DNA sequence: TGCCGTTACAATGTAACAGTGG
DNA sequence: CCACTGTTACATTGTAACGGCA
């Protein structure tokens, strides 16, 4: 499903255990994700459902919960 | 202009080229680093030299 | 003992080298390589978004 | 040159040649008695830890036959090699129908290109079509 | 059943499959002791020359978990030995680059065709867009 | 379900053509 | 000239996944 196809995503990209990754799971600060590491977690998003994202709108996602509600 | 709309799908097929590469090597890292756990990996394998 | 004892540690020195030379090598070569592509992968997606 | 030679990977690959092509039958060595044969042999065996040394057994017991397949063999796994570093470097095998397989290469040799880039003026054509009818 | 089976034929493929295995490393046997395998690969060798007895070998001592890849190994070599005969039957191996095999992976998987009956519309509409022009 | 044809690959080996530099 | 290299177009064998059928 897309709401753990996201965590299958972002576990991979970062690293970080499945458990680490909850809704409210920030990525810089909880999972450590500097900058290129948000930049290819986001890339990773557009490639696993085929789609693409503004700029300033994607930049904008900084968190599971919202990765998962511009995925959702 | 619907030769530059054919333009921007060769380009759109290049940065997907370029995106799906960067993508598969980063989860590769990461897949190697979650593997290196074993504490070889702070000096031992990432030689900046 | 003194035979046996600097075999043994001179087959783990020469080992230990050996394989940290052919591994950090192609570990770093791929480290730049994904930097580089990053980089350049950039140029294209903002013109694509253009 | 395009692809750098490693002398070290190249010799195992010519080693690992040398063994599947005896170990298959046929007479690597260039010697019709069977003694100095099965010697060469046996040293070749002994060379498998010492991939260096296999350019050496090569010049001195290697079949005259062999040498354009070996040139062969190695080029075209080097290529490989190196091409399956990036996917879009790679080749995929697929299997056509006779039939099929008979009209695009006549297509091609007609064009005189490639079969990839037929495929490609193809699919093409099909994509502009489909182009202008979105527009 | 489509072709039908020779057993002289089938068993002295069978043989050099397992023969084959056996140089490559893959376990041939089921038993873990080095000896018994040993003994099991030795009977295989001399074996040679007899479909009878190979069945009984592979029905006896056969690894459990290759029955499967060798049955399908058979059933693809059976095809193709049979089809070998004719030219129209025959099949053309060719490498495409991989941007070109997306697409047209792309394109089948989306019309629910087959590489080759995707290759047939594609140079038929081509036909037919040079018939319209011309 | 288990056999049986069929497809779409992967890995490796070769012949032939095209390039390149000594 | 000549040799060595890169590339394309096959072949050959093996395997996994579908789908038909008793
Ligand atoms: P991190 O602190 O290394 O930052 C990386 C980055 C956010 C600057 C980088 O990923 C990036 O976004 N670069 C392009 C910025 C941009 O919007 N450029 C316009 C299109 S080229």
């Amino acid at each position: 499903t897309i709401e753990e196809r996201v965590k299958k995503i972002i576990g991979e990209q970062l690293g970080v255990k499945q458990e680490e990754v909850t809704n409210n799971a920030s990525f810089v600060e909880d999972l450590g994700a500097d900058s290129l590491d948000t930049v290819e977690l986001v890339m990773a998003l557009e490639e696993e459902f085929d789609t693409e994202i503004p700029d300033e709108e994607a930049e904008k996602i900084t968190t599971v919960q919202a990765a998962i509600d511009y995925i959702n | 202009m619907e030769n530059v709309q054919k333009k921007l799908r060769k380009l759109e097929r290049d940065y997907y080229q370029i995106r799906e590469q960067v993508v598969s090597a980063k989860a590769g890292w990461c897949a190697v680093m979650r593997m290196v756990k074993d504490n070889g990996v702070e000096r031992r394998l990432h030689r900046r030299e | 003992a003194i035979r046996v004892t600097q075999s043994d540690r001179d087959l783990f020195k020469h080992l230990i080298t050996e394989a940290t030379s052919y591994v950090s090598a192609d570990y770093m070569r791929h480290a730049n390589e994904r930097r580089t592509h990053l980089d350049e992968a950039l140029a294209l997606r903002g013109e694509l978004f253009g | 040159m395009k692809y750098q030679q490693l002398e070290n990977l190249e010799c195992g690959w010519k080693w690992a040649y040398l063994i599947r092509k005896h170990q298959e039958g046929e007479p690597i060595t260039k010697y019709i008695e069977n003694s100095a044969a099965h010697a060469a042999v046996d040293k070749l065996i002994k060379l498998e830890s010492e991939p260096v040394r296999v350019l050496e057994w090569i010049e001195q017991h290697m079949n005259p036959d062999l040498f354009n397949r070996m040139k062969q063999t190695i080029r075209a796994r080097r290529k490989r090699h190196f091409n399956a570093e990036h996917q879009h470097t790679r080749k995929k095998s697929i299997d056509l129908d006779f039939p099929v397989w008979h009209r695009l290469s006549a297509l091609s040799q007609r064009r005189g290109n490639t079969l990839s880039e037929t495929i490609v003026q193809l699919i093409e054509d099909a994509e502009r079509k489909e182009k202008y009818a979105n527009q």
